[PDB]
RNA sequence: GUUACGGCGGUCCAUAGCGGCAGGGAAACGCCCGGUCCCAUCCCGAACCCGGAAGCUAAGCCUGCCAGCGCCGAUGAUACUACCCAUCCGGGUGGAAAAGUAGGACACCGCCGAACAC
């Protein structure tokens, strides 16, 4: 897992408050929070392009070295607070980090599926909880689904992990179900 | 591995006790001038305050454990009697006629009322 | 100055049997039967009002004691029953008194009850409470079984500090109810 | 083809009428209430259509007694 | 347990009328119900009531 | 159709057209999604048409999942007569929908014939709205 | 003054609760023995009450441990909003949630009494 934290320039805010944080995005900036065990909440401006870049590439929750103030600083994305029409970045908080540490994580899993013909798969959950290492947070669980056959619930105590993380939803869920497929005649008689 | 099942009644008077001392605890009050008698029984011995409830704080005190009041031989009633004389002769030194009787959420009979009844006689003004 | 049949022997062999069974540290973990306890639904109470007090001297004559009568806290009238309608009668029995009673219970009536194969292991609950129950009160002799005008069966249970059925079953063994020994 | 509805009740003026802070003399009048939803606490006393009133004057201080919002009364400082 | 008084209360001596293998202690069973024969089974003399049938004349768990 | 089996009050105001959305702004339980973008009333013989044109599109096999369910009522009065004298009876139920909101979710493989069914049931509703996938 | 003590109280009353683990009984808190005397059960000395100290800290209670069931809870952002600008849209100065997060927390304080001591 060789992960390269990327690198953000991000400075100091002057101002904290809703006017100041609309011009800021109006700008081009995103305002953002760091804090953790630091014990010294900071307020910066990060700019939304190079944000962008850094999620689409490596998923949201993805490590970070930031740069303040000239120093530098190591940050994780907590949490992220969207707009829903827009669907732009309005705030982001940011765990700082040291190496070696257990910090609990939510991520996405990818159904790799080419099924028998009749079936169908359905997704009960998008969100796994997991506590790891700080560099070494994955992008995608994957679960591949071939060959089975109708129904198999895959559990979530049945995805294959790292060497050093695990699990801590509880392993009753259902990631997946695989339903008896529909026929024409059943999609009448739902929701009616 | 032997486990219990529930409530014991040593439990159970407890919390009786506590529930219906609060209880009582509605009417009666708290002052320096006119004081709360507070009793809190067990079997063997006896204990009893003057309370005041403005600061929460106490005044005088008294009990059937001090081998002053031990030096009697009579009987349960005779040591809460000789306990009701002292806590007359303290209270009417530290400056206290007039006080309520709080009996502490227990009933009134036997030990309570004679050590009270002791000190209506021995000068106490209720 | 007394000692009935029963408690003699709790104190002098039972005790002793279960500490050499079950092993505890306190002797105060010892099980412990306290009270006895008899019930008898009239549930004619809408129709006689009178099997009442018939059951209440049966009662009488049978414990040793005026019984209570226990009225129905709820009106439920699919059975004409209303908020006050006495429904049947309840005794409690502790010390001196429950242990003669036991005694009598196991030494006369329960050896005339008719057929009797044995009473289950499989009335207790949680941790051994025995709740049995009589169809007829036509056994104790204590009853002047001939001026009876119906059968008024009741209902036992008998509650003890044992925390398991399996200290329940055993105390009541060395006691000596006839259970089916299986 | 009728509104069978169309009824109401005229007020009966409830509600605090004496807040925090304010000299009251007494057996004034602070509050009017159904139920106890603000109980008394010292030098205060209850009504018998659970209003509230003064048994000394003074001035207010809505607190809380175990969760429930009292009122009191506190000593005025003689001039 | 008190007034509104109870059944009567004495004790009781129940003669084995099977085999012999009585009983005899105190009860609430007296005036109320008892026999004749006041048998002293014991330092004292108190009512008896014969027995027809009990437990070692009973075959059940206790009795073949 | 699409009722409730009853409600406490059988005659409410009318909804609000004020706010956006807090709550079905994400997608859920399928991969390809209706989202809304204006205010409005959605009532019941809407999203049965929605539906069948749906499962007239797609005609095999694949889920089709409606967030929405209308359980706020409205109140025609019968006709030509003048106002007052009352509040007329409960004939259509509506449900309101805020910017952002979601509707549909289906789940079927090609994204092709998936697209075009969602489209098909957005001319089937007098909101402007637009399709998601369940990705950032 | 002081210890794993008891009792009366308080906190704008769960930061204090529930559950699990271990552990304590000197004087006290207790449980327990029995209904002679006051007194009591809508029946029962079970409870209340009385008379004592054979027995045990098992339980109650107190002490430490477990942040797990519950609770508390910010900064910053958002919603909403007062006022003003603005031909619909929207915006600026100020105020500012709920939820969520970081975290906290197996309470704190006062008085008398004991035991202990110079």
């Amino acid at each position: 897992t060789a992960n390269i934290p990327n690198k953000l320039t991000a400075n100091v805010r002057t101002r904290t408050g809703k006017g100041a944080s609309r011009q800021a995005r109006r700008d081009g900036k995103v305002p953002a929070v760091l804090y953790g065990h630091g014990t010294d909440p900071q307020h910066l401006e990060l700019n939304a392009r190079d944000f962008a870049a850094v999620l689409r590439s490596h998923g949201t929750n993805a490590i970070l070295t930031l740069d303040i103030e000239g120093t530098e600083q190591l940050a994780l994305t907590k949490a992220l607070d969207v707009h829903p029409i827009r669907r732009n970045i309005q705030h982001a908080d940011l765990l700082v980090v040291q190496r070696g540490e257990k910090v609990t994580v939510e991520v996405t899993v990818l159904v790799e599926g080419d099924a028998t013909p009749g079936t169908l798969v359905t997704q009960d959950a998008n969100t796994i909880e997991i506590e790891a290492e700080a560099l070494s947070i994955p992008e995608q669980l994957t679960v591949s689904v071939e060959g089975v056959e109708a129904g198999t619930q895959i559990t979530a105590g049945q995805i294959s992990l790292p060497e050093g993380v695990n699990l801590i939803s509880d392993p009753e869920l259902l990631v997946v179900n695989v339903v008896e497929a529909p026929s024409a005649e059943a999609l009448e008689e739902e929701g009616a | 591995a032997h486990k219990p099942v529930g409530q014991n009644i040593s439990e159970v008077r407890r919390n009786a006790r506590l529930r219906r001392h609060a209880r009582l605890r509605k009417k009666v009050a708290g002052t320096a001038e006119v004081p709360r008698l507070v009793v809190n029984r067990s079997a063997r011995h006896i204990h009893v305050q003057l309370v005041n409830d403005l600061n929460g704080t106490t005044l005088a005190a008294a009990s059937s454990i001090e081998a002053d009041v031990r030096a009697i031989d009579g009987d349960k009633k005779a040591h809460s009697v000789r306990v009701g004389q002292l806590i007359a002769e303290r209270a009417k030194a530290a400056g206290v006629e007039t006080v309520v009787f709080d009996r502490g959420g227990y009933t009134y009979g036997g030990r309570i009322a004679a050590l009270a009844d002791a000190a209506r006689e021995a000068g106490l003004k209720f | 100055k007394a000692l009935p049949r029963l408690k003699q022997r709790y104190r002098e062999e039972i005790r002793e049997a279960l500490q050499q069974e079950f092993n505890y540290a306190n002797v105060m973990q010892i099980p412990g039967v306290v009270k006895v306890v008899v019930n008898m639904g009239v549930g004619d109470a809408a129709r006689d009002a009178k099997l009442i007090n018939g059951a209440i001297n049966d009662l009488a004559l049978i414990t040793g004691q005026k019984p209570e009568v226990r009225r129905a806290r709820k009106s439920i009238a699919q059975f004409k029953l209303r908020e006050g309608m006495p429904i049947g009668a309840r005794v409690t029995l502790r010390g001196d008194r429950m242990w003669e009673f036991l005694d009598r219970l196991i030494s006369i009536a329960l050896p005339r009850i008719r057929d009797f194969r044995g009473l289950s292991p499989k009335q207790f609950d949680g941790t051994g409470n025995y709740t049995f129950g009589l169809n007829e009160q036509s056994m104790f002799h204590e009853i002047d079984v001939d001026s009876i005008d119906r059968p008024r069966g009741m209902d036992i249970t008998v509650v003890t500090t044992a925390t398991n059925d399996a200290e329940g079953r055993a105390l009541l063994r060395a006691l000596g109810f006839p259970f089916k020994e299986n | 083809s009728s509104s069978r509805n169309g009824r109401d009740s005229a007020a009966q003026r409830l509600g605090v009428k004496r807040f925090g802070g304010q000299v009251v003399k007494a057996g004034e009048i602070l509050v009017r209430q159904r139920g106890t939803h603000f109980h008394p606490g010292v030098n205060v006393g209850r009504g018998g259509d659970d209003t509230l009133f003064a048994l000394a004057p003074g001035a207010v201080e809505f607190g809380a007694k175990r969760g429930r919002k009292t009122v009191n009364i506190v000593p005025v400082a003689r001039p | 347990m008190k007034p509104g008084i109870h059944p009567d209360y004495h004790p009781v001596v129940f003669q084995d009328a099977a085999t012999g293998a009585q009983f005899l202690t105190r009860s609430t069973a007296t005036s109320t119900r008892t026999i004749e024969w006041p048998t002293p089974s014991g330092p004292k003399t108190y009512p008896l009531i014969v027995v027809d049938v009990t437990s070692d004349s009973h075959p059940f768990w206790t009795g073949s | 159709m699409l009722i409730p089996r009853k409600v406490k009050h059988r005659k409410q105001h009318h909804p609000e057209q004020r706010g956006i959305a807090s709550g079905g702004t994400s997608v859920s339980f399928g991969d390809y999604g209706i989202q809304a973008l204006e205010h409005a009333y959605i009532t019941n013989r809407q999203i049965e048409s929605a539906r069948i044109a749906i499962n007239r599109h797609i005609k095999r096999g694949g889920k089709v999942w409606i967030n929405i369910f209308p359980d706020r009522p409205l109140t025609k009065k019968p006709a030509e007569t003048r106002m007052g004298s009352g509040k007329g009876s409960p004939e259509w139920w509506v449900a309101n929908v805020k910017p952002g909101r979601v509707l549909f979710e289906l789940s079927y493989p090609d994204e092709k014939t998936a697209r075009d069914a969602l489209t098909r049931a957005i001319h089937k509703l007098p909101i402007k709205a637009r399709i998601v996938t369940r990705e950032e």
